[PDB]
């Protein structure tokens, strides 16, 4: 098995287009992800609120959806609950709050989408264990 | 002469069948506290709720109990690491249900086995001996510290000590390796050879001295009659032994310095305890052993699974369900 | 004589629909739109005789009463299980990952 | 407790049986 | 248990000074050899 | 119940065997209630009084 | 029966101790 | 007085309900157009009685007194809820939320130990009718519910639950189940108890009361395993009244 | 038969305990010529 297009291929967008990140791009997010995320999503997972996780499924049924590269980008700048109906840049690290979470202050538009990417892809290859929690460790 | 000094001519009198001193004027008082505690409880003491949760957890033979599941209960995790004397409990009945004999227990017995320790310096002085016997029993009265009373410490509580129990024991090693993956750490395996080459060593010395035992008897007598207490004469031949073992391996693996050998029967599974003291220690602060869960992936990223990753499915499975009502939220942080 | 209330319930429509006087709150997440803010509004406006009184609840939008209708189909109501509704379980049961 | 019945007279016979050996061979080895 | 905590204090007070006085009382020359 | 129970054979002392052992519970069991008093009568209404 | 048998053992072993300290061969130089 | 936390900790005075001056028998007006408030109500027991259970013959069962042995964690405390005025002129008030249920253990003679859920969850208490002051004669009556001491996810010792855990006796593979039902299959139950409030302490000027209780309540089940005990609890209370 | 079950160990300590005491003295007694 190995890390080929096909794979790297996640939705860019609602309206079905597509993208194709390269390796490099795929192994950036995942570094980015461990430095900036992974203290509570580490697997896919969310450990100060185990009922959302990073899943695919999960995003799509997001208020605004978040199964796509750009829903990902919107939701690390400002926020939102589940259903979309508050921000909470206050206690979510985000661009817009990246006063109070000092590690989002040297992050590029660049960061975001491998880091988007990443979330997109290791459902992929990892099936179940993301977003599975220990039961699949 | 003056009462004080007949008195401690008496205390520190090397003519004494047990020798007492001063380190023994403490660890005589310590110890039969603790035994006496522990006897009682062990027989007879009502349920303990260790865990804090209004669970009690029976370990005496009258609560249905045999020798083998038995225990003296550690004290309640409400409790934490706050002292609980019998005076601060409101009745003796309070101080049963949670668990006070255990706390009496453990620290008349740390401070008398402590006292022991000295007690062995202080002899060693009266009759002239080195003095280093003592430091050869520091590896085990560290390794009780450790589990009785640091690892309590960095946890939180003493209901995380282990229980004076021959299966309470057990419950308390197979949380360890749930919370702290100790069969992988460096120092419990430093522990192991610790001991797995102290017997080795234990069971060497003693068949190749055996072995060497000038002849003295007749095949009717036992061959320990050929040794009298207090002989000059040494009643093996060690070069003979040398001169087996160096041929089983060769010369130079083989000890010819008696002095030397038996500094390495000590020095061996005493440092190897040490080691593992100090690995209950400092997994105490939960610097824990190696983890290799998912270190090994393939070139798509699939994870290919070690004996590493098949131990973490074991350690979940104890994780999960120890102390199964015990825990509200998804960390078991201590 | 002697039965598991739990496992009785499993086989009502508990089993197959968000029960909206007994089911805990996460499993609203199953559908768009719901969490946090309207899966909160139903249960804590408590037990239902019908599954369409969720429409009344004083104070839905008229946005939030459209994703209810878009959802009546996934709800259901049974009567209220002491066992599922005590301890606050509703809002916090036990389960995590 | 449910315990075995037998269980007692396995423990005093696994007991005195030996014991009572090792006190006949000491006390004779005492008397020559 | 007032009465408990008060005789505790005072046996643990007293075992405790005679450990003090007795090493005081010139322990180095209690040995068998060198009597300082 | 107590002034009773004092008027009943099983708590005689002499009712014993030489190997029957244990408590008197073991034999008659663990008392737990007086039934009554009884009375006996014939069709003829009259009381009758067991030897 | 069970709890009585294990304390027996337990306090035939605890007189051991005493005899086997007490009441030892002496060891004697020769 | 402003004692601050670090006065009371670890006296034992946070499982202690506040008190009123003995001077402090007043009436406080309640004006019926008015909607009133429990801004805070504190119950600490000072006694259990526990009911005993007499032999067959089916003579009296007197409560008898018992030893505490969870110490200083009985107290409920921070309960709020409405003050109704009624239009008898009772008043009534309906527990909305607070610390308002304490899992107690105490100890019968010969070592049975009895947990209980000691509380007043879902409390209504109402007050005689035409009810112009609360004063020192003023008493309160009501019921609330006892849930179950454990909840659904408790597990005994045997790993066996209600809304989890083994469904049987896995231990005893092969054994009868009939005889083991009762231990193997957990119920859930809702129980009711009985409280009396007696107001003897009135500070007409801050809306503050105090006084004694009795409640009466079932113990523990063990989730249908035992029968439960009827508890008697006696204690001492302070509420806080706020026109709302 | 419903027996006493004690009855076994009664009669096994009965036969044992007199008879290793009468075998102890017995070769004590032989040891000594
Ligand atoms: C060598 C003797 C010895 C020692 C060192 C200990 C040590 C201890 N005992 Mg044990 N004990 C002993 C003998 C001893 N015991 C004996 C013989 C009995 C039978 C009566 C007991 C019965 C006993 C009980 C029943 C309990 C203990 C407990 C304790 C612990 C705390 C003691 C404490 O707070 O004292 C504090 C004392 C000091 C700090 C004094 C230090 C010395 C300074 C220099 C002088 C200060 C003077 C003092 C404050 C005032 C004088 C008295 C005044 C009130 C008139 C500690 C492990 C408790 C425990 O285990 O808790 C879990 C407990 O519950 N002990
Ligand atoms: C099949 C045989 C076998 C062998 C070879 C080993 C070997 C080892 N085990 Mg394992 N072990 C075994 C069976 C075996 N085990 C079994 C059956 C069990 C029970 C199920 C265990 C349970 C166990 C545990 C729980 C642990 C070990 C550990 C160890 C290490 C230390 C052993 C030690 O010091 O022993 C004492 C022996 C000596 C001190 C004598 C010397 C032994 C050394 C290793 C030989 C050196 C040869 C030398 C390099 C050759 C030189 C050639 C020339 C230049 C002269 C070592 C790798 C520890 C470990 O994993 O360490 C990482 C550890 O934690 N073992
Ligand atoms: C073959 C496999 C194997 C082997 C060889 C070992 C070997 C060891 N393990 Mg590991 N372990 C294993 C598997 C294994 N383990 C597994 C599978 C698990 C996970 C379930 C663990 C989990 C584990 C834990 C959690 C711990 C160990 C510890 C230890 C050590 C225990 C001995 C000790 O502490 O001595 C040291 C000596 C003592 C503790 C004795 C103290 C004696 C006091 C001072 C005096 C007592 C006096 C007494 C009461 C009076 C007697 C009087 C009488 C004469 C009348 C030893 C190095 C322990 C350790 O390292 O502790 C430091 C420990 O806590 N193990
Ligand atoms: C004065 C002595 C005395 C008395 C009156 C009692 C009385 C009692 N005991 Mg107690 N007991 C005693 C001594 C005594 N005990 C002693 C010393 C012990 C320690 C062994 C016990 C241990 C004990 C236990 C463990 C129990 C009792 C119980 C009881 C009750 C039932 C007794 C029973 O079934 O007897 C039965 C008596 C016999 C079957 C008679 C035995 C006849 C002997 C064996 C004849 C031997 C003849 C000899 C071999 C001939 C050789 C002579 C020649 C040829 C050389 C009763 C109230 C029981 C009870 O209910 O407790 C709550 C119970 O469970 N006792
Ligand atoms: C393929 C071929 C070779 C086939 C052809 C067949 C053929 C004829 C072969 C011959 C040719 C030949 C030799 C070929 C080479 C092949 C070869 C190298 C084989 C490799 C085999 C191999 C694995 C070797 C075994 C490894 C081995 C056991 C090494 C252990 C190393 C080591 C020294 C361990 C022991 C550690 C140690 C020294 C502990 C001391 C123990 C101790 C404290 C003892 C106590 C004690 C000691 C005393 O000392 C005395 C005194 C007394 C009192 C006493 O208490
Ligand atoms: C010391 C060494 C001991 C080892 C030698 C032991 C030899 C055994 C001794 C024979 C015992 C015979 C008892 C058999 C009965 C038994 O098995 O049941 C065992 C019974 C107990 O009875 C049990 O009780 C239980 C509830 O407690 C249940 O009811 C059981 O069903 C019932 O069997 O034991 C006795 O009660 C023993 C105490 C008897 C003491 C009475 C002494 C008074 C009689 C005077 C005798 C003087 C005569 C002198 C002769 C001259
Ligand atoms: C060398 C031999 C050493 C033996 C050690 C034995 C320790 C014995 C301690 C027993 C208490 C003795 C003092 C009796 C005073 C009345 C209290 C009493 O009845 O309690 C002893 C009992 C023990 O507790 C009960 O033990 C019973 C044994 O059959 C049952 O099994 C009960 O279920 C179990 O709960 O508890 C109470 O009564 C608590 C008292 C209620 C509140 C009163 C407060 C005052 C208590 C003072 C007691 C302090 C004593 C501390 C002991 C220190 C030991 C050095
Ligand atoms: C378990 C109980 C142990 C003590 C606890 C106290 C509870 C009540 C006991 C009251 C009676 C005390 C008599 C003690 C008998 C004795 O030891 O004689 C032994 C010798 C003989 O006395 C010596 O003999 C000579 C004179 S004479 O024989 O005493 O007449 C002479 O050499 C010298 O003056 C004299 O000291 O005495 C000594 O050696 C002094 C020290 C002995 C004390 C050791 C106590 C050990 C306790 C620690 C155990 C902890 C748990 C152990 C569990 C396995
Ligand atoms: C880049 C850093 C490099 C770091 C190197 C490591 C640091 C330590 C350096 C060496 C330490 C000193 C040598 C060893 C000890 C010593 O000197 O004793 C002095 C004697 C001197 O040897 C004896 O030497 C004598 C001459 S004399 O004593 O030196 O004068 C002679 O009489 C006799 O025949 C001979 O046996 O040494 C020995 O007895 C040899 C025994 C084997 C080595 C013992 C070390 C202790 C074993 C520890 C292993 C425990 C591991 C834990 C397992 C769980
Ligand atoms: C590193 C920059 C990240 C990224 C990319 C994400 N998180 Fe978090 N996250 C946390 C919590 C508590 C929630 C739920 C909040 C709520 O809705 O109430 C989330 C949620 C998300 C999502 C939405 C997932 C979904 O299914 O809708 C996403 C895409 C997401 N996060 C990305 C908690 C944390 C943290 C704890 C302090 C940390 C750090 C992060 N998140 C970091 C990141
Ligand atoms: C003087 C002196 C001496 C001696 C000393 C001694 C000898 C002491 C002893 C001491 C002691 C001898 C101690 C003891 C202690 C004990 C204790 C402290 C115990 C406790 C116990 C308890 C508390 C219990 C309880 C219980 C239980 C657990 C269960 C059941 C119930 C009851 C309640 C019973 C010497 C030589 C050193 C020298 C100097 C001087
Ligand atoms: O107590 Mn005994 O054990 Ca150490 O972690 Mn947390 O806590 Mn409990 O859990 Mn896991
Ligand atoms: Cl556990
Ligand atoms: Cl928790």
């Amino acid at each position: 098995a190995e890390l080929t297009p096909e794979v790297l291929t996640v939705p860019l967008n609602s309206e079905g287009k597509t993208i194709t990140l390269t390796e490099k791009q795929y192994l950036e997010g995942k570094r980015l992800f461990q430095y900036a995320c992974a203290s509570c999503h580490v697997g896919g997972i969310t450990k100060t609120n185990p009922s959302l996780d990073l899943r695919t499924e999960t995003l799509a049924l997001a208020t605004p959806p978040r199964d796509n590269i750009e829903g990902l980008v919107d939701y690390m700048k400002n926020p939102t609950t589940y259903d979309g109906e508050q921000e909470i840049a206050e206690v979510h690290p985000s661009l817009r709050s990246a006063d109070i979470f000092p590690k989002m202050r040297n992050l590029t538009e660049k960061d975001l989408v491998a880091i988007a990417g990443h979330i997109l892809v290791e459902p992929k290859i990892l099936g179940d264990k993301w977003g599975g929690g220990k039961v699949y460790y | 002469a003056n009462l004080w000094e007949r008195f401690c001519n008496w205390v520190t009198s090397t003519d004494n069948r047990l020798y007492v001193g001063w380190f023994g004027v403490i660890m005589i008082p310590t110890l039969l506290a603790a035994t006496i505690c522990f006897v009682i409880a062990f027989i007879a003491a009502p349920p303990v709720d260790i865990d804090g949760i209004r669970e009690p957890v029976s370990g005496s033979l009258l609560y249905g109990n045999n020798i083998i599941t038995g225990a003296v209960v550690p004290s309640s995790n409400a409790i934490g690491l706050h002292f609980y004397p019998i005076w601060e409990a409101a009745s003796l009945d309070e101080w049963l249900y949670n668990g006070g004999p255990y706390q009496l227990i453990i620290f008349h017995f740390l401070l008398g086995a402590s006292c022991y320790m000295g007690r062995q310096w202080e002899l060693s002085y009266r009759l002239g001996m080195r003095p280093w016997i003592c430091v050869a029993y520091s590896a085990p009265l560290a390794s009780a510290f450790a589990v009785f009373l640091i690892y309590p410490i960095g946890q939180g509580s003493f209901s995380d000590g282990m229980p004076l129990g021959i299966s309470g024991t057990f419950n308390f090693m197979i949380v360890f390796q749930a919370e702290h993956n100790i069969l992988m750490h460096p120092f419990h395996q430093l522990g192991v050879a610790g001991v797995f080459g102290g017997a080795l060593f234990c069971a060497m010395h003693g068949s190749l001295v055996t072995s060497s035992l000038i002849r003295e008897t007749t095949e009717t007598e036992s061959a320990n009659y050929g040794y009298k207490f207090g002989q000059e004469e040494e009643t093996y031949n060690i070069v003979a032994a040398h001169g087996y073992f160096g041929r089983l391996i060769f010369q130079y693996a083989s000890f010819n310095n008696s002095r030397s050998l038996h500094f390495f029967l000590a020095a061996w599974p005493v440092v190897g305890v040490w080691f593992t003291a100090l690995g209950i220690s400092t997994m105490a602060f939960n610097l824990n052993g190696f983890n290799f869960n998912h270190s090994v992936i393939d070139a798509k990223g699939n994870v290919i699974n070690t004996w590493a990753d098949i131990i973490n499915r074991a350690n979940l499975g104890m994780e999960v369900m120890h102390e199964r009502n015990a825990h509200n939220f998804p960390l078991d942080l201590a | 004589e002697l039965v598991n209330v739990v496992d009785e319930k499993l086989g009502t429509a508990y089993g197959e629909k968000i029960d909206l006087n007994n089911t805990n709150i996460a499993a609203f997440i199953q559908y768009r739109g719901l969490y946090p803010t309207l899966a909160k509004l139903i249960v804590k406006n408590a037990p239902y005789e019908s599954v369409e009184d969720v429409l009344n609840i004083p104070g839905l939008t008229e946005r939030q009463k459209q994703i209810l209708r878009e959802n009546l189909e996934h709800f259901t109501v049974t009567e209220v299980e002491t066992a599922l509704v005590e301890g606050g379980d509703r809002y916090n049961n036990g389960l995590y990952k | 407790m449910e315990v075995n019945q037998l269980g007692l007279i396995a423990t005093a016979l696994f007991v005195l049986v030996p014991s009572v050996f090792l006190i006949i061979l000491y006390v004779q080895t005492e008397s020559q | 248990m007032e009465t408990l905590k008060i005789t505790v204090y005072i046996v643990v007070t007293f075992f405790v000074l005679l450990f003090v006085f007795g090493f005081l009382s010139g322990d180095p020359a209690r040995n068998p050899k060198r009597k300082d | 119940e107590k002034l009773a129970f004092y008027d009943y054979i099983g708590n005689n002392p002499a009712k014993g065997g030489l190997f029957r052992t244990g408590p008197m519970n073991k034999g008659d069991g663990i008392a737990q209630a007086w039934k009554g008093h009884a009375v006996f009568r014939n069709k003829e209404g009259e009381e009758l009084f067991v030897r | 029966m069970e709890t009585i048998t294990y304390v027996f053992i337990f306090a035939c072993i605890i007189a051991l101790f005493f005899f086997a300290i007490f009441f030892r061969e002496p060891p004697r130089i020769t | 007085q402003t004692l601050t936390y670090d006065d009371i900790v670890g006296t034992g005075l946070a499982n202690k309900c506040p008190t009123l001056d003995d001077t402090a028998r007043g009436a406080y007006p309640i004006d019926s157009s008015q909607t009133y408030r429990i801004a805070r109500l504190c119950l600490q027991p000072t006694t259990f009685l526990v009911k005993e259970e007499p032999k067959n013959k089916r003579q009296e069962a007197e409560f008898v007194p018992t030893k505490l042995v969870t110490r200083e964690t009985t107290s409920l405390d921070q309960i709020q809820g409405e003050l109704k005025v009624n239009s008898d002129g009772s008043l009534t008030f309906v527990e909305e939320d607070g610390i308002d249920f304490q899992p107690v253990t105490v100890q019968m003679a010969g070592g049975e130990r009895i947990p209980l859920l000691f509380t007043v969850k879902n409390l209504v208490a109402s007050t005689q009718p035409n009810v112009t002051s609360i004063t020192t004669s003023t008493d309160f009556k009501g019921e609330f519910n006892v849930p179950s001491y454990r909840t659904a996810n408790f597990l005994d010792p045997k790993g066996r639950g209600l809304a989890s855990g083994y469904d049987s006796a896995i231990a005893l593979p092969q054994a009868k189940e009939e005889e083991l039902a009762r231990a193997n299959v957990k119920r859930f139950s809702l129980t009711k108890g009985q409280i009396s409030l007696n107001v003897a302490k009135v500070d007409g000027r801050t809306g503050e009361i105090a006084g004694t209780f009795e409640s009466e309540q079932l113990s523990d089940d063990d989730m249908g395993a035992h029968e439960p005990h009827e508890v008697k609890i006696q204690g001492v209370f302070y509420a806080s009244i706020e026109p709302a």
